[PDB]
Parts: C-alpha cells; structure tokens; sequence
C-alpha cells in the first residue's frame, strides 16, 4: 500500500530513536495506533532521498487496520517518493500516456491497494476501480482569517 | 413601532423601580415627603446613603434609555421588503401561491414565452 | 453618524463564494490563489471548458505539498487557497486562525484505490456500508474530525486609559503650581 | 424496486434508493451521486460587554485614582458624588470635565455595541432524550417511515429505541409533515435528502435539519444495476463526467430584551445591598 | 418667572408640585423626539 502525506488522516513524523514509534493516548483516553511507515526523507526534488522509517498514523490508518483485521489483510504502508497523487500528466517531448504518484504505482504493480484521500473521479476510474466513498465532501475555498 | 415593540411590561416594571428606590430612599432619610417620585421622574428625564442611591439609581435609569434609544434605532433600520420579488428569480414565483396574485393579460407575448419555457 | 459609518464600511471578509464570485472570474494579480498541484483541482478545472484559460492562469504555478501551500496562506503569501473540504475545516478546527469560507461545491467523496481484477472490492465495499453502520466509524470520526471583546476596543480602551492618566498627571502639577501662584 | 431488480424484471433501475448494507449483499449499484443519510428534522453581558469585569476593574481603578488626585486637589462627599454624577442621566474641574468626557465615550460606545449586536436542541443520537425518551414528562414520539433504510438502520443499532419508535410509527412523509406542523411528534426521522429538501420549501422555513455534519449514518443513493450485468462501467464513468462537468451542481440548483431583567434584578439586588450596609454602618 | 421660567425649563429638558407630571411627559416626548 502506498499513502500521501496528509495533515488530517496521515500524521507522518520520524520515528523514535529505538527504531519503533512511541505509543500514546487520545483525549479519551485511548490508544493511537502508530504502524512504521518507511519512506523518502526529503519531499523536495532533487535531494538524496533515503527510505528511512517514518511514523504515520491517524484516520485512514485505522481504517485500514479495520479491514485488515476484517479481511486477514497485513499493511505495508509506503510514502510515495513523488510525493503527490500522481493523476494524468503531459509527459516530456510527447513520450507516451502514463501515470505517476500513487496512481502510477498502482497501475505499475508495486503497490495492489491505495488507502489515501482520493477523491473519485472520471479519469482516476477509467483505469483504477475505486469502491464505495468512506466520507462524502466537496472542495472548498481556504482564506486567512482577519 | 412608534411605541415599545415588545415585552410592554417594561412599563409596569421601571414604575416599581420607581416605587422601590423611593421607599428605600425614604427610609435611608429617616435613619439618616412627595418628593422621592419627583426625584425619580427628575432623573429619568433632564429638566451620604441618600445621594448614593439615587446616584445608582441615575445611573440604571440612563442605560434603560439608553438600551431603549438603541432598541428604537435597530427596529427602524429593520425594514426589509425589498419588493420580495426582485425579478424573476424568486421562489415565491417559482412555486405558486393562492394568496399572492399574478398573471398576464391574454395569450399575448408574454403568455407563449411562458409556454415556451415550460418549466 | 460615527456610529453608522462603523457598522458601515466594515471589515466582513468576503466569504468568497468561489466558482460563482465574480471578483475570482477576474485573475487579478493582486489576488493570487492556486491549487498545490496536478490533483483532482487540476482535474477539475481541466475538465471545464469554459474557463480553462482563466482556470490556468489562476493557478500559475504548482505548489510541492498542501502542507507549504497552508503554511503559504497562514503566511498572507497567498490570498486564498482551494483544497478538499475535509481538509481545510480540519485545519481550521486546529488552528482558529485559519477560516474556511464559500458554500460546497463539487460534492465527491473520496476512495480506495484497487485494482479491477483484485477480488476484493465487494469485501472492501461491505465493509465499509458495516462500518458506517456501526458506531465505529461515527466514534472515530468524532474523535478524528471533531476538535475545538474585539482587539480594537481593547486598543482604543487602553489609549483611553493613558491619556486620562497623563492628563489627571499633568493637572495635578498644573494645579498645584496655580494654587501655589494664587498662595503666594 | 429492490424485488424488481432481484426477479430479472428491471435490470436498470435508479429511484433514490439508499445504499444499505443488505442491499450490497443480493444487487449492485454504480457509485453515489447525491450526498445523504440519516438527519433529525425538529421545529446585560448577553447584549453588550460580554467579558464586563475586564473593564469594571479598569472603571474602579480610574476612579479610585480620580478620587484620590481629586483628595489632593472629600473623599466620598464629593469625588464619589461628581464621578457618579457625570454618568448619571475652579480649575479642579478640568479633571471632571475629561472624566465626564470618558464617561460619554463610554456611553456612545456601549450604544454602538447594542446597536451591532442588534444588527439545535439536539446533536443527534448521543444525547440521553432519544435512548431515555422517558426521561421527560411528554413523551419523545420520534415515528419512522416503515419498509426505510432509516427502520432497517434503527433495527440494526437499537432494539429497545426501534421499539419505542414502533410504538408511534405512521406512514411518513406526508403524515410526518403534517404531524410537524401540527406538533403532533416533537421530530421525526427519515432521509436525511428529503428532510433538507421539506426544509428548503417549508411553510415559512419553521422546520429544519440539525445544522449540517451531525449525519448517523452518511450514505448515497446511486442507480441499482442487475448483478452482472456490463453496465456498471459505463454508468459510472457517465455519472462521474457528468458532476465533473457541473450537471449535478446545476441539477441541484434551481430545483430545491432579555438582558433587561438581568441588568433590573442586578440594580435591585446592588441597592439592597448598600441598603443593608448603610443601615448596619 | 412665567415667561422666563417656563420657556427656559422646556429648552433645557430638550438636552441632558403636580405640574411636575407635566413636564415630565413633556421631557419623555422631547427624547423620544431625540432618539427618533
Ligand atoms: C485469516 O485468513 C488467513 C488466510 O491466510 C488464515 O490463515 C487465518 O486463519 C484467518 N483468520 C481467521 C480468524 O479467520
Ligand atoms: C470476502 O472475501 C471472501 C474471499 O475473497 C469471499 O468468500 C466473501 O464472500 C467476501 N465477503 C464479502 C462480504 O464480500
Ligand atoms: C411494510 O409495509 C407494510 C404496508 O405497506 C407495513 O404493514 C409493514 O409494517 C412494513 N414493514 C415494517 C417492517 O414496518
């Protein structure tokens, strides 16, 4: 599986020096689950990336971990190294169509499962099947408050 | 409204205010006369215990008006009714109502562009 | 009339409706606002016709993350700033001084992405309909979803507060040097 | 529809239905298209100074050092009584004249700030009244609509609640609004679609959802295809263009004081309390 | 004063015995007068 990085349902920091991720609790007073998830260190282009494990959690990971248990699944949670979502681009000097970021990590079979915010849409369904939406939302306009 | 908009009873209650602040200054005059409801009446509108009270007393009176004043004003700039109509586009329009009352002449213009646009 | 002319001519903020305020139809320079990169905003606006001039040259540029693009905007570096929903409301319940404005439009939900001839999309999809069954999924939203008298009157109240301290100061002096003048 | 679909008899069929887990389970549908759920549909600080001791204690401070310059310059004979006196209704009166002044401004900006403040019961099923309807003296006849997502869901959480609901259950829609407006049930239950459109065109807008967010259960409503049948591909693909290209969003368009008793009962209880004070000194 | 007291008591209710009453109400017409 592979997942973008995402403030409100991928929290991805580096893990803890002993190797595995420190585990603590919500308001509630319960446990968070913290799943090692290995990936580029820098998100900037043209820098020494390095897949050093880092510590993502949040919503989509529980979620994941739910139909893991449900279904006898196991996670393998990857960031992606482009770092985007990867939709359908014009590629240098008219090469050919294909797909980068977590769509063409999928279609190019390193990864058989994507768990991320990806909207549905046209084109994303035309080659990758999505199931049922999880949340149902639209778009809207972010501005600094004053 | 020319008159008080609402909850008419502010009337009834600043005359007991009125009647409580004078029994009350009464007292505090004789452990220091139809006097104390002109001395109310003197502060509500311009022409040591005692002057403290009617000091407070004072002070209420003015911010009561002053709220009163400020009521007044809100309900005069609310006015709306901006024709509720405001062309075409309306809901009112939209869906038909008994009690208000449009149409056009005959089946002029007017009559085959709504039949036209047979929505 | 000072009273009116500070209900007038205030500062509302325009809740910048979006894909119908006709002050975004205009790409103005002074206003700049984009998308972060190719995603299902690029998609979007590809995909309408009608202005995909205007749509290209409002985002001119792509930006790396969503996370700069936030720090951009919380920055005054963009004027606005189109993301999902979810997403920017999350970012406003974290932090009150970032507001999310404009109505919902474009309403898709989000996915899993799987492969067609993978076997497991009937399972994935019941599971989620049990999931949003089941008080689960409300619980993890709830707790996933849902977190947490003007400064100009506090301003003009302080200024207020020292004038009249160093009036009351300069007029105990200016006093005692006129009873001293009348005392002589 | 459901029945339809399941005898061959309708191998196409979309009418608003809404997406339930058994459903998934016997037919399938294409993705969802319209956003829905379960929705609840029902029927002196305050005004101004809000935060009020912030700059009571900046009003007796002023005072207090007002008094004390004017000492300077009796404590309570006179300082007190011409403080009071310029909120109410030689050369030591320049410092009652800039008080009065304060006292002016004051007043103008606590009219200013009535003049711009001039200018639901439930959050859904968490609250204690809809597993305790009991709780109060009338009871909280919620009422379902029979053969729904909404009573498949309601059977599916709560036993005991469906019960209850049962125990008033009608036919709905058209027997729910009128059960509103006559305020026969308190609320009612049904999808959360159709309760925002009843809202959207009701009489004079008294009957409205819970906010927005507070959903039981979000779901869609999507068009029902018979199982195997090669046309899930290209419904999908169809409806996907078509709210891509806006024909959803234009579809969607163009279809559907108070604060008096505190401030009387605060001066009251304030001269009682120097009445009592004056007589015991 | 007749002429001088009563002319000045109704200009100087228009800013901040049984007769009283009616200078009063005379003085409530005047602010409301003011505030409308
Ligand atoms: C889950 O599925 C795996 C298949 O590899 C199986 O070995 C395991 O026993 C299953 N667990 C349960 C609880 O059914
Ligand atoms: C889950 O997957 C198993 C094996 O792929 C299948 O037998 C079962 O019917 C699936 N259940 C659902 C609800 O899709
Ligand atoms: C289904 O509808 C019938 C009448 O159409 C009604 O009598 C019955 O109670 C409904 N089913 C349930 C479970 O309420």
């Amino acid at each position: 599986i592979v997942t973008i990085h995402q403030e409100p349902f991928v929290y991805v920091k580096p893990t803890l020096s002993d190797g595995t991720c420190k585990e603590e609790f919500t308001v509630n007073g319960d446990p968070v689950k913290k799943v090692i998830c290995t990936g580029p260190n820098d998100t900037s282009p043209g820098s020494p990336r390095h897949t050093v494990p880092q510590c993502c959690y949040g919503f989509c990971i529980d979620l994941l971990i739910k139909l893991a248990r449900t279904m006898n699944f196991t996670y393998e949670v990857h960031l992606v190294a482009d770092g985007k979502f990867g939709t359908q681009e014009r590629v240098n000097n008219s090469n050919k169509k294909e797909w980068n970021g977590m769509m063409g990590e999928l279609l190019s079979g390193q990864a058989d499962m994507i768990v991320a915010p990806l909207t549905i849409n046209n084109e994303r369904a035309q080659y990758i099947e999505f199931s049922k939406p999880f949340k149902y939302q639209g778009l809207t306009i972010l501005v600094k408050k004053e | 409204s020319f008159m008080q908009p609402f909850q008419s009873t502010l009337w009834l209650l600043v005359g007991l205010s009125v009647h409580v602040v004078a029994v009350m200054l009464y007292l505090l005059d004789r452990f220091s006369l139809s006097s104390a409801m002109w001395f109310s009446w003197g502060v509500l509108l311009n022409s040591f215990s005692a002057r403290i009270l009617g000091m407070v007393w004072a002070g209420f009176a003015m911010i009561i008006v002053a709220s009163y004043t400020a009521n007044l004003a809100a309900f005069l700039v609310l006015d709306r009714p901006e024709e509720r109509i405001t062309g075409i586009n309306d809901p009112r329009l939209r869906n038909p109502s008994d009690k208000f009352i449009y149409a056009t002449v005959k089946q002029s213009s007017v009559d085959i562009y709504f039949r036209r646009q047979v929505e | 009339a000072n009273l009116a002319a500070f209900l007038v001519l205030d500062r509302p903020e325009e809740r910048i409706t979006g894909i119908n305020d006709p002050r975004l139809r205009n790409p103005s320079d002074k206003f700049i606002y984009a998308t972060v990169k190719q995603s299902s905003v690029d998609i979007y606006f590809r995909r309408q016709v009608e202005l995909s001039t205007m749509y290209r040259h409002m985002e001119k540029h792509n930006y790396e993350s969503a996370a700069e693009a936030i720090q951009a905007v919380r920055d005054n570096k963009l004027h606005a700033f189109i993301w999902d929903s979810a997403v920017l409301e999350f970012e406003a319940s974290q932090k009150c001084d970032l507001v999310t404005t404009g109505e919902l439009f474009f309403r898709s939900g989000f996915g899993i992405g799987m492969r067609k001839d993978s076997p497991w999309k009937q399972n994935v999809s019941l599971s989620i309909l049990k999931s949003h069954e089941n008080g689960f999924m409300e619980d993890l939203d709830k707790t996933w979803v849902r977190y947490q008298t003007f400064e100009n009157m506090a301003g003009v109240f302080m200024l207020v507060a020292g004038g009249i301290v160093a009036g009351i100061f300069l007029i105990f002096i200016e006093i005692a040097y006129k009873r001293h003048k009348d005392a002589r | 529809m459901i029945g339809e679909v399941v005898y061959q008899r309708a191998v196409m069929a979309v009418g608003s239905l809404t997406i339930n887990e058994e459903r998934s389970e016997v037919v399938d549908f294409s993705v969802p298209f319209v956003e829905t759920g379960i929705s609840v549909m029902v029927s002196l600080e305050p005004f101004s100074a809000s935060v009020w001791v912030m700059m009571f204690v900046m009003l007796l401070i002023v005072s207090a050092i007002a008094v004390f310059v004017f000492e300077y310059f009796f404590t309570i004979g006179k300082a007190i009584w011409l403080l009071w006196g310029l909120v109410f209704n030689t050369t030591s009166k320049i410092m009652v004249s800039v008080w009065a002044f304060f006292a002016v401004i004051f007043l103008a900006s606590y009219t200013a700030n009535l003049a711009a403040f001039m200018i639901d019961q439930v959050t859904g099923l968490s609250d204690k009244k809809f597993q305790r309807p009991h709780d109060y003296s009338p009871p909280f006849r919620f009422g379902t609509v029979p053969n729904g997502s909404t009573e498949r869901n309601i059977r599916n959480n709560y036993p005991y609640m469906h019960q209850y609901m049962t125990k008033f259950n009608q036919k709905g829609v058209e027997d729910a609004l009128v059960s509103l407006k006559t305020g026969k049930l308190d609320a009612f239950i049904y999808d959360a679609a159709v309760l925002n459109y009843k809202a959207g065109r009701d009489e004079g807008c008294k009957l409205v959802t819970i906010g927005s967010g507070y959903i039981f259960a979000t779901t869609g409503y999507g068009i029902a295809l018979q199982k195997g049948s090669p046309w899930k591909r290209q419904i999908d693909l169809a409806l996907l263009q078509f709210v891509g290209d806006g024909e959803m969003e234009e579809l969607e368009t163009l279809w559907l004081d108070i604060d008096n008793m505190a401030g009387v009962f605060y001066m009251l209880a304030a001269a009682m309390a120097l009445s009592l004070i004056t007589f015991i000194w």
